[PDB]
RNA sequence: CUAAUAGGGAACGUGAGCUGGGUUUAGACCGUCGUGAGACAGGUUAGUUUUACCCUACUGAUGAUGUGUUGUUGCCAUGGU
RNA sequence: GAGCAGAAGGGCAAAAGCUCGCUUGAUCUUGAUUUUCAGUACGAAUACAGACCGUGAAAGCGGGGCCUCACGAUCCUUCU
RNA sequence: AAUGCCUCGUCAUCUAAUUAGUGACGCGCAUGAAGGAUGAACGAGAUUCCCACUGUCCCUACCUACUAUCCAGCGAAACCACAGCCAAGGGAACGGGCUUGGCGGAAUCAGCGGGGAAAGAAGACCCUGUUGAGCUUGACUCUAGUCUGGCACGGUGAAG
RNA sequence: CAGGGGAAUCCGACUGUUUAAUUAAAACAAAGCAUCGCGAAGGCCCGCGGCGGGUGUUGACGCGAUGUGAUUUCUGCCCA
RNA sequence: CCCCGCGGACGCUACGCCGCGACGAGUAGGAGGGCCGCUGCGGUGAGCCUUGAAGCCUAGGGCGCGGGCCCGGGUGGAGCCGCCGCAGGUGCAGAUCUUGGUGGUAGUAGCAAAUAUUCAAACGAGAACUUUGAAGGCCGAAGUGGAGAAGGGUUCCAUGU
RNA sequence: UGGGCCACUUUUGGUAAGCAGAACUGGCGCUGCGGGAUGAACCGAACGCCGGGUUAAGGCGCCCGAUGCCGACGCUCAUCA
RNA sequence: CGACCUGGGUAUAGGGGCGAAAGACUAAUCGAACCAUCUAGUAGCUGGUUCCCUCCGAAGUUUCCCUCAGGAUAGCUGGC
RNA sequence: CGGCGACGUCGGCUACCCACCCGACCCGUCUUGAAACACGGACCAAGGAGUCUAACACGUGCGCGAGUCGGGGGCUCGCACGAAAGCCGCCGUGGCGCAAUGAAGGUGAAGGCCGGCGCGCUCGCCGGCCGAGGUGGGAUCCCGAGGCCUCUCCAGUCCGCCGAGGGCGCACCACCGGCCCGUCUCGCCCGCCGCGCCGGGGAGGUGGAGCACGAGCGCACGUGUUAGGACCCGAAAGAUGG
RNA sequence: GGGGACCGUCCCCCGACCGGCGACCGGCCGCCGCCGGGCGCAUUUCCACCGCGGCGGUGCGCCGCGACCGGCUCCGGGACG
RNA sequence: UCAGUAACGGCGAGUGAACAGGGAAGAGCCCAGCGCCGAAUCCCCGCCCCGCGGCGGGGCGCGGGACAUGUGGCGUACGGAAGACCCGCUCCCCGGCGCCGCUCGUGGGGGGCCCAAGUCCUUCUGAUCGAGGCCCAGCCCGUGGACGGUGUGAGGCCGGUAGCGGCCCCCGGCGCGCCGGGCCCGGGUCUUCCCGGAGUCGGGUUGCUUGGGAAUGCAGCCCAAAGCGGGUGGUAAACUCCAUCUAAGGCUAAAUACCGGCACGAGACCGAUAGUCAACAAGUACCGUAAGGGAAAGUUGAAAAGAACUUUGAAGAGAGAGUUCAAGAGGGCGUGAAACCGUUAAGAGGUAAACGGGUGGGGUCCGCGCAGUCCGCCCGGAGGAUUCAACCCGGCGGCGGGUCCGGCCGUGUCGGCGGCCCGGCGGAUCUUUCCCGC
């Protein structure tokens, strides 16, 4: 029964619930596996990169987001193609290729190819057979220079423009940016019924004349 | 801690609390909010009015990033930027306005609430109100549209 | 018939006192009522009546306190009548 | 001591009754208030304010019936 | 009348006396025809009377067997706030306790059925519960099965 | 060892059966009477389902469904 | 300008100490305080203890309004408590409460369905009841007789206790 | 908590009721204590643990504290006071 | 001497069976068996509800409710 | 000031038994009312009933504060304790708060004083300032005439206390204005790479859980309500499978 | 993209002046106190005992008595207006 | 996290996702079809060799069969194929021979055996692991002071514990030279070609389901496709543009789940009516025809040393004796409460007991009770002894000192001599007008 004021309340709790109960007394070990498991896992893949394969740059998708820019799934065909390396051969140099993401636009093509070029250029294959080099690298930098990268390759940062401050023109303050959104809101609103009112009176005109 | 609590002072009382002729019994009145509209209409009429009906249209597949839009006002306006940024613009000989971007600050709408400082300053927001662009216009800055 | 066949109370005295004819379970018949299941301070028939060895009360039966022990013969307070 | 539709009570005389004439204030609106009351709702009612009107020479009076009763949420439907 | 309220109907008969019985009457509260009315035989069916018989009774007595009783051995249970003498008072309006009075003498045995509003069972009567269940029905809402139409399996020829 | 008897009234015809653990009855059954459905691609019924199954190794003098309750005697009127 | 005396009680865990005035009923219910009590954990007591822990018993000595606590004596034989915090499966007279035990009843009801036993002897610590003998009875062949089915499962048979 | 009940007075229904229902204040419920022998409510008075004093209402033959006053004036005899 | 009594073997299983019909019988259970589970079913109803002291201290009334043995609401209470 | 004091006496109101006077009915419970002829209770021991989770609300304590919070993940020999603790900061994604209002399209919280101009037309283009208005209360604080002093007076040295009045006014309260969103009524203007069935503005009422120089966030504790077996024990029943 | 410049905080220094030596410490001085060792060996100082010694505090092992003072209270005499 | 939200709901009670975002993990692919390639393909049976450790490789068969009603190679929506032209030779996967780095947070795993230091002195006790001590800065070891056992309570008595400690045995995947076999061309440009899953989609209706609301998904029945087509685009429909994917075939590790099982570790949990029903010959005894129901029940002592022997009795049972620290531990034996019962002792008793208040009597104990306290100063008497004060030396403290001297501390204060090479970190502040990508 409710009593004085309060807050109308409606718990999820009549449905045997305490039956599927989900405690957490596992967590810290299963964050001891998980960490032990990357551990392992690094070991592994000796000198590769312990995160794994570079990810390209990608917006995010959304109004909210789209200001922001995190790691996609993988590298375009588009962009491996104008980067010049082969699709099937990405994959074992360690680039990530996403059959399924197409390009909509030309900079963010542009960024993930020079990101792919910066990467290429970063890369130390080491040869097939260590005694016979036929195309990899040089022995004198794969030597010494190759370690294990540790966190993501190359991590996408959030890159900021940065606007100088420059003296206000006429134009700009005689602007007006509230009247420029209303009168916007409305012409996209008004569009079509105004395209059909002008075929209306373009019929009406020529039934007139005729 | 258990030992701070009512029970263990009404230990050798013989009905806890709740009274020897009403008794505490399984549920007198119904279970959660039972009987809203018959025997705790009082309640519900006092204290939640506006709880039964329906008002205004439903829409099916509200995406809330759509609508997505944070504001900021005019008096936090300057705090987006450092305060050299702002020092700087206050002693500048020339003209030179500093930018404030508030989208790269997270608001897409500058909002007018409260008064600004008598510096110039170009404003960039996706969405601007009428007495935030008059208030900016007058100490003599611009409002500027992104999208 | 008799002198007279007065009226009453005691958990409408009295069921571990009885009896069980009546009412008041379950079976059944009739009349009335109800569409029906069924109902009827309507009629009719058949239908398990358990326990006292406790306390008291009462009836009887031993005894007990006091006169040193014990016995015989007695008195009458009280109660009944 | 009649009448005012009705129960009763109150009220009322160049009235509030009777007979005529003109009418549609029985209309469109926002709030406040009273009554029951928890000072919640509904219903009913009072005083205003803004329109548009009626009547009267006018002052005014009128947003139903002289006053006290004559009535109805959510959800759904229907119309404007 | 196993069916009649009024009703112990009225008349006759049975008895000293009959709310009983039988016969009869019948505007029959509310008899009655697949059930009405009869009719032998039958019935651990209901009823009335007569003969005989008797302890059913007047009106109780005596006898027998087994108990009870006493003893040796053996040995429970129900129930139990505390307990256990009354009269009146007042009191949850019928006290074992309280008040006022009557009074009160260890431990016991055989009986007894007045009390302990004795024990047995969370009253089955009665009411309440927004507690049921068995059953019924034009209660509300459904449903198996059935009747009917349509589509499909589903084809070949003719006439109308 | 081993029937008391007689005159009647009510009910059920009889014999039979019945509520194991309160009702043995006038209750149920019964033969008899009457009605109803059905000719098998059927009647009545079971089955979650199969052209499944019972009556049926049956065929109207038979199955199935009802009422009343031997014999005798009657069984009236009403289809709103 | 203290000085023949060189001196002068207690106090003030300030969450402490002191003073003054008024007041004190209480079911349901609320609140505060608890140096009341139980169990376990973190600290602490250079804690206690086989020269005797816990527990239990006690006409022993006391303290507190009380919840309770301390100490003596006995028994016991291995662990236990104080303080500061922490945490509860934390306090019982009741629930026709649960389990266990024990009373009165009470040496009581009772060991009463189907006729019935008696004498002598033996064995034996011991005989109404066992065994043998004698007698008197019963079942009375639809048996208290002789054999089976089902069911039981070693009860069958000796010897011993 | 949302069962109330009682008393003075007012008061409705009822023949009345220790009945049913209202108003006002107080009380009991929740409350012990002195008195009414006894008693939820009447009268006095409300309560921490004590000593002294004094009262209330009520009493002062004996139970049973206190008239064991040379108390005052009358009335009254009851074989149900 | 019969619709007779009876052993064993078989068949029918729970909203089902079987019933010469009593709601009878269906393993001491029948107006819906027994077993386990859903299930610690729900209960406005009955019973119980565990240490001490100190301080404060009620209500049985208003309004609404398929409300009348219950709630919400206001009142009365305590604490801060 | 007196008496008495070791094998007999002295003190010990508690504690054991007994006696006497007064008082005293059996507890629990429901109830207007229980000693009840109302129910449970023969006795003793042990067990035995408001708990935990989640969600709210208010109060209190703590930290930080227009912010706050790592809770999920990751990094630190992987591990007695340690499944703890520590750290991350381009892990703050996100949550809650910092903005409301409308069904929605959407819109979205600064005014006051002093001047010259149109007509200072209930007012539009500016300037200068200040930066959330005012009224009545308002703890505290500030000023303060006049007094309170010594062995005494004519005359100033430095401050202490009382002080009528006066001032600035915290929080909070009442009231009046103002602003934002919705919606009515009236009305005249302005804007333009879209001259539009376009966009903006004003005045006066009225609806809002609003603004008007933030108070929140996290943690802990208490209380209350609620969903859960939900303080504990209790149906008659219903369902599934045997 | 780097590398610079500037700004803001910092980390050490070179330094003059300012408040203080502080609850951040040493050295010197001055005063004071304490301890150890000398000297001081007696009208000083200290230790223990005795007196039924005096003055102070607490208090008598037990049982008791008295006195005056003050607080409260109940009474009784005497006298004045 | 979105989010108790959009939505559903007698729009009542109640129910209720998804996308985006941040993370854990991360991996992709294969057919049918269309085509080309002399069926290139596969299974089985024989015989020979290498082998065995799960039965494979190689070779032969005028040896069978499967299969054109379609096996294999290329190839699959990310396009693919074939021809040309140009460019790049770049190097695959299996099973062993010997040996590494000895595989890995310092063995990869399994198993076995081992590795520090007091039983020192004196004592307590039934026994001790207790108590005191152990000169050299302290008994000895300690990378070991977890735990358990042992007659007590033990780092050093024993097992263990610590250790990138030791030894032995066995097992498994990692590189090199070789071995035996397979092992066959990749990219870019142009040209010419080739491109797809049907009683399926979709529609109607019915029933269930979902937050899915003029119908989210699923299924039944009926209708039943297309190919610039089809599906989706959260309000039914028509027209139109756009976006996005490519259904009706298939495989796939990781992150995730785990009240059964095998083997471990731990706990602010329970401590024999508790904790599992079960600490024990427990799913046992027992109950029911069956389905099924289902307990109670731990403890002598350090060690059985478990009471020899005598004696009464027929024996149970006793009295002595004996063991033990203890049988006042004697085989359901640690402790041994209450209720209840027996006996002994004291007291009492006709108003059932019991209780509150107040006394009294008796009794049991307590009081080191029994000539009753101490101690400060002073007076007197009788005695001792360093030494009392004051001075000298030394040490140590307290206080004060213009800082007397330092070392400083806070606050300013200039040159920045001093820090983006000869000090750091930040900044939404400006730049090559020196330097690495248009
Ligand atoms: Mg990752
Ligand atoms: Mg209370
Ligand atoms: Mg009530
Ligand atoms: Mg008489
Ligand atoms: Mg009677
Ligand atoms: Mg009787
Ligand atoms: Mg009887
Ligand atoms: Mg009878
Ligand atoms: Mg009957
Ligand atoms: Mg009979
Ligand atoms: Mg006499
Ligand atoms: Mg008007
Ligand atoms: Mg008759
Ligand atoms: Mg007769
Ligand atoms: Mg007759
Ligand atoms: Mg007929
Ligand atoms: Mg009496
Ligand atoms: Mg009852
Ligand atoms: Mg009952
Ligand atoms: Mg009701
Ligand atoms: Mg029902
Ligand atoms: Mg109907
Ligand atoms: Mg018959
Ligand atoms: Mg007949
Ligand atoms: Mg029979
Ligand atoms: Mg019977
Ligand atoms: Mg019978
Ligand atoms: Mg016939
Ligand atoms: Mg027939
Ligand atoms: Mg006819
Ligand atoms: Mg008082
Ligand atoms: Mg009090
Ligand atoms: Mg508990
Ligand atoms: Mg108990
Ligand atoms: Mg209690
Ligand atoms: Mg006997
Ligand atoms: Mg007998
Ligand atoms: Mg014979
Ligand atoms: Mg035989
Ligand atoms: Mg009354
Ligand atoms: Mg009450
Ligand atoms: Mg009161
Ligand atoms: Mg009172
Ligand atoms: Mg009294
Ligand atoms: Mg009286
Ligand atoms: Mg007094
Ligand atoms: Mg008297
Ligand atoms: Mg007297
Ligand atoms: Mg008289
Ligand atoms: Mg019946
Ligand atoms: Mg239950
Ligand atoms: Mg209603
Ligand atoms: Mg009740
Ligand atoms: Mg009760
Ligand atoms: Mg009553
Ligand atoms: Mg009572
Ligand atoms: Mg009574
Ligand atoms: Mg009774
Ligand atoms: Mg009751
Ligand atoms: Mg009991
Ligand atoms: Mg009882
Ligand atoms: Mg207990
Ligand atoms: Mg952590
Ligand atoms: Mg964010
Ligand atoms: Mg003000
Ligand atoms: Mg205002
Ligand atoms: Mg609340
Ligand atoms: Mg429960
Ligand atoms: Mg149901
Ligand atoms: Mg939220
Ligand atoms: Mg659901
Ligand atoms: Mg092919
Ligand atoms: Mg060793
Ligand atoms: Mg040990
Ligand atoms: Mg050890
Ligand atoms: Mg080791
Ligand atoms: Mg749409
Ligand atoms: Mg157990
Ligand atoms: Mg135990
Ligand atoms: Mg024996
Ligand atoms: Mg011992
Ligand atoms: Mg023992
Ligand atoms: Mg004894």
């Amino acid at each position: 029964a409710p009593s004085r004021n309060g807050m109308v309340l409606k718990p999820h709790f009549h449905k045997d619930w305490q039956r599927r109960v989900a405690t957490w007394f596992n967590q810290p070990a299963r964050k001891i596996r998980r960490r032990k498991a990357r551990q392992a896992k690094a070991r592994r893949i000796a000198p590769r990169p312990a995160s794994g394969p570079i990810r390209p740059i990608v917006r995010c998708p959304t109004v909210r987001y789209h200001t922001k820019v995190r790691a996609g799934r993988g590298f375009s065909l588009e962009e491996l193609r104008v980067a010049g390396i082969h699709k099937k051969v990405a994959r074992t140099i360690g680039i990530s290729v996403d059959p399924r993401r197409r390009n909509k636009s030309t900079e963010s093509l542009q960024a993930n190819v020079q990101r792919l070029k910066e990467y290429r250029s970063k890369l130390i294959l080491f040869p097939r057979k260590p005694s016979a080099p036929k195309k990899g690298d040089s022995s004198a930098e794969e030597l010494k220079l190759a370690t294990q990268l540790t966190g993501p390759v190359m991590p996408v940062r959030n890159v900021y423009k940065k606007e100088k401050a420059r003296v206000i023109t006429e134009e700009e303050k005689n602007f007006k940016a509230f009247a420029s959104l209303r009168m916007a809101r409305a012409n996209a609103r008004l569009f079509g019924i105004r395209a059909k009112r002008a075929k209306e009176a373009a019929e009406q005109d020529v039934e007139k004349k005729k | 801690p258990s030992r701070l609590r009512k029970t263990r002072k009404l230990r050798g009382h013989v009905s806890h609390g709740h009274g020897r002729i009403g008794k505490h019994r399984k549920h007198p009145g119904g279970r959660g909010n039972a009987g809203g509209l018959h025997h705790h209409r009082i309640n519900f009429d006092k204290y939640h009015p506006g709880y039964f009906g329906k008002v205004g249209m439903k829409h099916y597949h509200l995406k809330r990033n759509q609508s997505f839009c944070p504001t900021v006002n005019l008096d936090k306006l300057w705090t987006l930027v450092s305060e050299q940024t702002r020092v700087n613009a206050a002693k500048n000989k020339t003209g030179a306005a500093p930018i404030i971007d508030v989208v790269r600050s997270g608001y897409y709408k500058v909002l007018g609430k409260g008064k600004l400082p008598k510096q110039p300053v170009i404003v960039k927001a996706k969405f601007f109100s009428r007495r935030a662009e008059e208030k900016i216009k007058s100490v003599g800055g611009a409002c500027v549209l992104v999208a």
